[PDB]
């Protein structure tokens, strides 16, 4: 079973295009996002900002990334996520 | 004791094919972890900011 | 001669295993230790 997921990401990360995103040239790659807030600090008046703590996720199909054969869902190493497309999310009121 | 070279192969082989990417025993098992925690000091409590620092060394 | 020191210094760092300490199987390494004190610029009863 393990030398089936092997070959099953190794072959999902072969010829893998990271600048394209998911369907380019298509119609828009649909991004689902959530959030779950774990804490509020500091709501400052003199500086004007709150700081914010929470668990950012996103959702978004991709067709390269669809494997077969092996009925569970596979949750990699996080490091994985330097050799994925992301979307280019940024919260744009930030300051630090 | 053992030549530096039979350590040296035997690290080098204890690599080869590994994808540090799936965990342990991926769709057999869930893979237990014992943690251990030596608690070297618990820091200043920062009653201003409800926090309070502490050192460890986790295991 | 320059040519001499130039191919020595390779032929040290050639087939050096970083991950093994100086005598693996051997006694123990003994390190020796100094400090120069460049200077002592705070000291905080606060902290
Ligand atoms: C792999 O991950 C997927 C995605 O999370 C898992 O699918 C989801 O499983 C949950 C629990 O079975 C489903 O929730 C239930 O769905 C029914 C029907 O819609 C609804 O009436 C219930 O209130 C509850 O929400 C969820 O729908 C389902 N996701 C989708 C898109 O259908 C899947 O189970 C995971 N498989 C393994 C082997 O881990």
């Amino acid at each position: 079973n393990m030398s089936f997921v092997k070959e099953t990401v190794d072959k999902l990360l072969k010829g893998y295009d990271i600048r394209l995103r998911p369907d380019f040239g298509g119609p828009p790659v649909c991004v689902g996002m959530n959030i779950d807030i774990a804490s509020i600090d500091m709501v400052s008046e003199v500086n004007m900002d709150y700081t914010l703590t929470m668990y950012f996720q996103q959702y978004w199909r991709d067709k390269r990334l669809a494997y077969s054969g092996i009925p569970l869902n596979l949750t990699l190493d996080n490091r994985v996520a330097d050799q994925l497309w992301v979307p280019d999310t940024y919260f744009l009121n930030d300051k630090k | 004791k053992v030549p530096e070279g039979d350590v040296t192969v035997i690290l080098n082989n204890l690599l080869e094919g590994y994808d540090n990417k799936l965990r342990p025993d991926i769709g057999v098992k869930p893979t237990l972890i014992h943690t251990d925690m030596y608690v070297n000091s618990i820091g200043p409590v920062n009653a201003i900011n409800m926090e309070y620092t502490i050192d460890i060394f986790f295991a």
